[PDB]
């Protein structure tokens, strides 16, 4: 899922706070 | 916090905490 993609991404490399911002 | 950028390395519940915080504190442009 998109959230799982974000979850893995942030947990591995990281993500932008702006990225979680567009997800919520 | 900095809504213009920020790159974090969180996971799980902290990730959701950051989400809740970011999406709630969207009072700042």
């Amino acid at each position: 899922q998109l959230y799982s993609a974000l979850a893995n991404k942030c947990c591995h490399v990281g993500c932008t706070k702006r990225s979680l911002a567009r997800f919520c | 916090d900095s809504w213009m950028e920020e790159v974090i390395k969180l996971c799980g519940r902290e990730l959701v905490r950051a989400q809740i915080a970011i999406c709630g504190m969207s009072t700042w442009s």
